[PDB]
RNA sequence: AGAAGCACCGGCCAACUACGUGCCAGCAGCCGCGGUAAUACGUAGGGUGCGAGCGUUGUCCGGAAUUACUGGGCGUAAAGA
RNA sequence: GCAAGGCUAAAACUCAAAGGAAUUGACGGGGGCCCGCACAAGCGGCGGAGCAUGUGGAUUAAUUCGAUGCAACGCGAAGAACCUUACCUGGGUUUGACAUGCACAGGACGCGUCUAGAGAUAGGCGUUCCCUUGUGGCCUGUGUGCAGGUGGUGCAUGGCUGUCGUCAGCUCGUGUCGUGAGAUGUUGGGUUAAGUCCCGCAACGAGCGCAACCCUUGUCUCAUGUUGCCAGCACGUAAUGGUGGGGACUCGUGAGAGACUGCCGGGGUCAACUCGGAGGAAGGUGGGGAUGACGUCAAGUCAUCAUGCCCCUUAUGUCCAGGGCUUCACACAUGCUACAAUGGCCGGUACAAAGGGCUGCGAUGCCGCGAGGUUAAGCGAAUCCUUAAAAGCCGGUCUCAGUUCGGAUCGGGGUCUGCAACUCGACCCCGUGAAGUCGGAGUCGCUAGUAAUCGCAGAUCAGCAACGCUGCGGUGAAUACGUUCC
């Protein structure tokens, strides 16, 4: 997103409630995870090089 | 297309003709 | 579809009546996947009605599906300017189950409290010829032989 | 676009995941620092034309390995900068580091330098229809290669409008599974604006 | 979502495997202790000692 | 030592980049240009063609085998009463 | 010439064309063959009600921006009380929250306290380890190139995506025909889900496509035995494989086998293939998924990211407190609950699958009607928790009513999270008990473990408007003669 609101996000805001997580690559405010830290699109490309383990897609 | 051809001839034809029969009396036929 | 016809379902012997008609009549009635409550329910109006019949409950029932089965129906078709319908016969198979969602659509409808006995006067009024279902064979058939004029367009 | 990545399907099935680990609950902070050392790797170090990077993290030891075109400039004078990219990724990680910079054993069969390649190239400002014959030909020429098909899409020379234009030749299966497709796909910096290079290379069924 | 922005109904689907064995080797000796201890496991796998 | 200017630079047609303007100003023979990146408008630089001349107009011939004697055509293109 | 009008026959003006043949497509209320829940036969819905959500409009100080037939509208947004936030009011600031280049100067910083809505401003403590010995580390102060921009242009763009459409087509090289655009190959007879294949032919071949290789489900063999299993023994305390114990079985998961028109009968140039059978768990592609050819829509995205040009620098940058993105005479869109007896309620009683768990799952016991509260065992998990799945069966009551339906609505009282619950969270108890009695024109989905119906789980997430989205399983249908019509 914004630089200044990355930095917001990667220090350490009063109130705690207030913290929230970022995209780890591009700074996207949502569809942002948690195991991966790492928003949705920013996932998907990540996933499809291969750069990030235990990953591929499925077919049940 | 050649029968665009003869419909512009026939448009012209008949507004010609239409223009006659509007004055085929004192309108024209004095003059 | 485009490709023939498809194939149906086989439908095994019931349990308590050596019969195939009370196994589709049920699923007939079957509605939302309660199959207990409609096995339940059939077996409960044939074993209600056995009291006032006499008569074998499954020998009753094919007694009022002989009564209920259509033979030529009124299917509809457009040709020109108007749309009309064309007499057309009904091959059995399609024709008793026809007569028998006939029976479970105005059992739905009928004046009592509940469904059990509703359908088991259902059963016996059409066993003995005078029901709403009874009365719609005799008004779609009149309805189809003054289309009989139409019958030329058989597809 | 419409076309999925290979790389995407054959993961598993033909190739092989970039990064190797085990984890459970750090893995968040090691994807954090693992695209950061990305970053780094990829900033300042175009001229080598790096083709690939492993990362290999087992217990508090740190094994990164890198397949580039050139494995002269990153070493330089016997250890003047790949310790220097050394140095600038333990200050990054807080963890020793194996850093092994090893080769791609052929920079012109191998897609993700083919894209470079032109890439550059294009920002030099000549013709890309003399370019992606030249890849043509470059890519034709190992023991291995049964099919390329390279495609760039953007203005293209100062046009106005953009466009998308692909040459190929052989067999590129991009719908079989059993094809070990290699894909590549590079961003081209020029006055206009950017451009964009992606190959295939299909390099047999499998061994 | 496959889309950066506007399409829903395209998805893609990424999954996680993990996979876990057990051995349990009974007989104890001292002298295999270390040569449990220095072994050269693989990159990906993880080893526990209960 | 007293003595050079004119026209043009998208194709015909020989001769190109930048800045100012932004369907406006405007250019133009033709087909077209300019609606935010103009080799086509204004300016600058460069260049080309000329040069005491260079351009615009008008007139005529040519290209026009598009009045055909040289040297044309008429089933469907204009053209068999 | 009776007339109708015919014959002869201009110019002004205006345009850069008008035309003729042929080619490729596209289209036709043209023809033929065919396919698709396209129709048809059914099942259940929407449009009616209330609510949730998005959107148009409106209003406001702002109601951020994007998405606008299908293919925008439970879309970006897989979680707006703060934050997110891009919006507004105000309090500040302004080499800045952040990154690097150039000059003069030496602790940055951290605890705790005061005021201030907070941002921050101030007392004062702790204070430069490092030869700030010019050299090392960092930092502020003063500047100076900047940094920054969710500011514009998706009609300058890359990347990603939708869509026709998982429709079976799209093409290419050599050769030939034609002045040429182009044509043939790719047409013709069969066949297939398929440009799938056989026979002919100025065609000969190849590629992207279809197919298969991949995953999941459907059977069997070998090894395998913990946290999984219990057939023959022993123990069984409270009978909870609880224990010793065993490889029988399941199951787990590794390697495999099997399905390939493989074999037989009939038809067909003996071809492609086709109908029917034997064996087989599965038969002609077993089912589902992943898969989106050349391209189309100047389709979407400059707001994931990157980006060519254009634009601000005491402001569009930037920090903080509030409010707004949740408003409301209306309109549309997608959903949940209903309008009941195939049901309401009471009680008893069975049968799962897939996932989640350390910032945690909370077994038992106790308190409270309940949400919940407390002690605390065990569990990074085939171990323990989640967990009792719910619909289902049995018995009883209710008896067609705006009800023993519906659960919006309101008052009162609360729990939990979160500094904080009014704007604007979820859950619980009592009383209150609206619209709604099956919804017009019109319109949607669905061909089998499907529709329908019932719960369960997850991502996002402290909490959650979770009825949204993606998944798991219980019960479980009726119809398809057929292509006249849409
Ligand atoms: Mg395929
Ligand atoms: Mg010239
Ligand atoms: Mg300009
Ligand atoms: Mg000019
Ligand atoms: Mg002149
Ligand atoms: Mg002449
Ligand atoms: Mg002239
Ligand atoms: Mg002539
Ligand atoms: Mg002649
Ligand atoms: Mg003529
Ligand atoms: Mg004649
Ligand atoms: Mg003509
Ligand atoms: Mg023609
Ligand atoms: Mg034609
Ligand atoms: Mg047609
Ligand atoms: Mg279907
Ligand atoms: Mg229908
Ligand atoms: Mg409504
Ligand atoms: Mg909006
Ligand atoms: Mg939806
Ligand atoms: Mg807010
Ligand atoms: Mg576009
Ligand atoms: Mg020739
Ligand atoms: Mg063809
Ligand atoms: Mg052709
Ligand atoms: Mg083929
Ligand atoms: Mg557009
Ligand atoms: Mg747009
Ligand atoms: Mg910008
Ligand atoms: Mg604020
Ligand atoms: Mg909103
Ligand atoms: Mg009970
Ligand atoms: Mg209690
Ligand atoms: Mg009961
Ligand atoms: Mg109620
Ligand atoms: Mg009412
Ligand atoms: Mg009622
Ligand atoms: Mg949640
Ligand atoms: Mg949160
Ligand atoms: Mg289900
Ligand atoms: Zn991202």
């Amino acid at each position: 997103a914004k630089k200044a609101l990355v930095n917001k996000a990667a220090g350490k805001p009063r109130f705690a409630v207030r913290a929230y997580t970022r995209c780890s690559k591009c700074g996207r405010p949502r569809a942002v995870y948690r195991k991966f830290g790492l928003c949705r699109i920013c996932l998907r490309e990540m996933a499809h090089a291969g750069e990030l383990p235990g990953v591929q897609k499925s077919s049940w | 297309g050649s029968v665009i051809k003869k419909r512009r001839k026939r448009m012209s034809k008949k507004k010609h003709r239409k223009l006659l029969r509007r004055t085929r009396v004192q309108r024209r036929k004095l003059g | 579809p485009r490709k023939g016809p498809a194939p149906k379902r086989p439908l095994v012997n019931d349990p308590v009546y050596g019969s195939q008609l009370v196994t589709q009549l049920v699923n007939k009635v079957l509605l939302k996947g309660k199959k207990s409550l409609a096995e339940r329910i059939v077996y409960g109006a044939l074993e209600q009605a056995r009291d006032k019949t006499g008569t074998d409950p499954v020998i009753t029932l094919k007694r009022a599906l002989d009564n209920v089965k259509p033979a030529l129906e009124v299917r509809s078709r457009r040709v020109g300017g108007a749309t009309y319908q064309v007499p057309v016969e009904v091959r059995p198979d399609r024709s008793t189950t026809l007569a028998l969602r006939w029976l479970v659509g105005y059992s739905r409808q009928r004046r009592e409290k509940t469904m059990i006995e509703r359908l088991a006067n259902e059963i016996l009024d059409a066993s003995n010829g005078l029901g709403a279902s009874v009365k719609r064979r005799e008004d779609t058939h009149k309805m189809a032989e003054a289309n009989r004029a139409f019958a030329h367009y058989r597809w | 676009g419409q076309k999925i990545n290979p790389h995407g399907f054959r993961l598993g099935i033909t190739t092989d995941w970039k990064s190797r680990w085990y984890a459970d609950k750090q893995y968040a902070e090691y994807v954090k620092e693992d695209v950061a050392i990305r970053r780094l790797l990829s900033s300042g170090l175009e001229r080598a034309g790096i083709a690939d990077v492993e990362i290999e993290r087992t217990r508090d030891r740190v094994r990164v390995d890198i397949h580039t075109a050139r494995p002269g400039i990153v070493i330089g004078r016997r250890g003047t900068e790949a310790d220097r990219i050394r140095a600038d990724l333990e200050k990054l990680t807080g963890k020793q580091v194996q850093l092994n910079i090893l080769e791609v054993k052929n920079p012109e069969s191998q897609a993700q330098l083919v894209a470079q390649g032109v890439a550059e190239q294009l920002s030099n400002r000549v013709a890309f229809r003399r370019a992606m014959r030249k890849a043509i030909q470059s890519a034709m020429r190992q023991p291995n290669v049964k099919g390329i098909r390279v495609q760039c899409s953007g203005r293209l020379g100062g046009a106005e409008m953009s466009r998308s234009e692909f040459y190929r030749e052989g067999r590129v299966p991009l719908h079989t599974l059993r094809a070990d497709i290699d894909y590549g796909l590079y961003e081209a910096k020029t006055t206009f604006g950017r451009i964009g290079v992606k190959v295939w290379i299909y390099k047999g069924d499998i061994v | 979502i496959r889309s950066p922005h506007k399409y829903k109904d395209s998805r893609e689907h990424f999954e996680m495997r993990t996979h876990k064995r057990l051995i349990d080797i009974i007989d104890p000796t001292p002298k295999t202790v270390d040569a449990l201890m220095r072994i050269d496991l693989p990159a990906s796998v993880d080893v526990n000692i209960q």
